[PDB]
Order: structure tokens, then C-alpha cells, then sequence
């Protein structure tokens, strides 16, 4: 059964969800929220630059810069090593 | 590290594309679209696939923008009406070599 | 330990330049910009990464500062309108040999 | 083993200094500073490393001491406003000759 749930990747996925939540919490609240609504983690829809700008009162260019900085600092060795095994 | 196929030679590091060996400039979105095409030479990529990867994930527009980009790339690199950038109706576009 | 790019000569040991036969002066920030450009010569640098590598990590200012700095470079290194140091809209800055 | 630059001369044995052969009496602190810049001529030197090396690591207060130093040397060894010990703001000082 191809579509059947394997019952182990589900546990891996929920633990990955918890670990990603914790990792996002380690960062600043502003950057964590920017990433969350940019990649659609709270809800299904990944919001757009205009949407995050209009909900955070920040220029779209500044939001792009802070998103890039957040991504670069989230590529940091310890976080990357922690998340590596989940792949 | 260059990505090449037949007459197309794309160097990401220097960010240039060669079609028989002369400079030619492309708009970025078209450039990354060509990069996606060349990295998957001989394998057809679906329209939602291309929209989700080469365009942004939350693209709320209509599809034919990808067909306009493909037409741009074709008239840029594929001069004749027999092309190396093949199209399969309902499945998408691909960069193979004609047989 | 020296730094060269065609007609561009940079020594970081005592912080001096020569262009086509005439040493010139320059600001420290734009000098570091030029140093980054010449060590990463032939490779495209994105403005996010450019700022993260040359300026403060916590720089909360705008982005037009890098445009002003590169303009200050251009009015000192290349007189001609055709440009040794080139710009790619949406991808960043690069240093090339004019073609 | 006696060390010179251009015409300024220094002995590491008798600790006498010559401004192009002219007498001068110099305090020991900026004496060691000057001896430093002669021993690493060909390199620009900045206050972090100045107060790190030629001043004790315990000194964690004021920073303008080296500026006052270079001020006394400026008034002492060079009569002209254009000084051989050029200053690059933010990166410290260097010891050259006018081009």
C-alpha cells in the first residue's frame, strides 16, 4: 500500500516539528515570526512579502534584508548539525 | 562546476550563459529558469513544479507567465523552429537534444 | 599575498592601490569593498552577503549605502561608461574584465 | 643593524635618533612606538593592535593616548603640515613618503 502511513516517519515528522519550533524560538521573536509567516508554519499558506510588510508595518526591502540575515544566521553550525540527522 | 548541454554553457559563479560562444544577457527570472532547465537536461519538468521552484512558492498568478518566459528563452537561444527546448502538452517543458 | 585583477593593483599589506599607473586614496569602507570584490573576483556577490561581510552585522540602515559606495568606487577606478565593475539587477555586484 | 627610513635614522644600541642627521630627544614610550613602526615598515597599524602590543593588556580605559602620541611625533619630527607618518582614519597610521 503506497499511500499507507508507515507509522515511523510520522513520529520522525512530529519530532522534527518540535525541534524546528524550539530552534525558531532560540532566535529573536521578530525574525521567528517573519520566517513562520514566510514559510507558512502556523497556517498552510506561506505569506508574501507584501503581506508580511502590511502585517508588520515594515518596508518590503527591509523585510527581505532581515529574512536573508535570519536565514544566514540560521545556517549556523550548531543548528545545522542538530537538523542534519532529520533527512 | 559549469552546467552545459550541446550548445548551452551556463556558469553560475561568473553568472553567464554561452550559446555557441558569444556574450548574451538575460533577465534574472529567465536566468534561473534556464539554470533549472539545464540542471535537469533530458527530464521534463511539470508546470506546477517550475512554478513552485523557479518562481516563488506562493505564486498567486496565472500559469502562462512560464510560457512567456519559455518563449523568451526560445527566441533568445533557439533560432529555428526546430528547437532543443521541447514542449510536451500537458506535461511541461524540457531541454533535450532532438533525435 | 598580493592582489591583482588585470589593470587593478591592490596591496593590503600597506593598504595601497594603483590604477593604470597612478596611486589614489580612498575611504576605509570602500577600500574594504574593493578588497572583497578583488578577492572574490569573477564571482557575483549579493548585497545581503556584501553587507554581512564588509559592514556591521547589526546594521539596521537602508540598502542605498552600498549603491553610494559603489558609485564612489566607479568615479575613481573606471572613467569609461562601459564598466569594468558591473552590476546585475537583483543579483548584486561583480568585477569583470570588459568585453 | 641600525634602522632607518628615508632619512630618519635610529640605533637600537645607543637609542639615538636622527631627523635626517639632526638631534632630537624622545620620550621612551613613543620611542618604542617609533622603533615598532620602523621594524614593520610597509604595513599600516591600528590602535587595537597598538595598545595591544606597545601598551599593557591591563589598559582598559581611554583610547586617545595613541592619538596624543602621534600628535607629539607630528609636531616633533616633521615641520611641514604634510607629514611622512600618514594617517588613515579608522585603520590607524602608516609610515610613507609623499608620491
Amino acid at each position: 500500500d503506497s499511500e499507507a502511513v508507515v507509522a515511523v516517519d510520522a513520529v520522525s515528522f512530529t519530532l522534527l516539528q518540535d525541534q524546528l519550533q524550539s530552534v525558531l524560538d532560540t532566535l529573536s521573536e521578530r525574525e521567528a515570526g517573519v520566517v513562520r509567516l514566510r514559510f507558512g508554519l502556523t497556517d498552510g499558506q506561506p505569506r508574501t512579502l507584501d503581506e508580511i510588510g502590511q502585517v508588520y508595518g515594515v518596508t518590503r526591502e527591509r523585510i527581505r534584508q532581515i529574512e536573508s540575515k535570519t536565514m544566514s544566521k540560521l545556517r549556523h553550525p550548531s543548528r545545522s548539525q542538530v537538523l542534519r540527522d532529520y533527512l | 562546476v559549469r552546467l552545459t548541454f550541446a550548445d548551452i554553457e551556463l556558469d553560475e559563479e561568473t553568472h553567464e550563459v554561452w550559446k555557441a560562444g558569444q556574450p548574451v544577457s538575460l533577465s534574472p527570472t529567465e536566468f534561473t529558469l534556464l539554470r533549472y532547465f539545464v540542471i535537469n537536461a533530458g527530464t521534463v519538468l511539470s508546470k506546477p513544479k517550475i512554478l513552485d521552484h523557479v518562481w516563488r512558492y506562493d505564486f498567486g498568478g496565472d500559469v502562462n507567465v512560464v510560457e512567456s518566459y519559455v518563449s523568451y528563452l526560445r527566441r533568445k537561444i533557439d533560432t529555428g523552429e526546430k528547437r532543443l527546448l521541447h514542449t510536451l502538452r500537458g506535461v511541461g517543458y524540457v531541454l533535450r537534444e532532438p533525435r
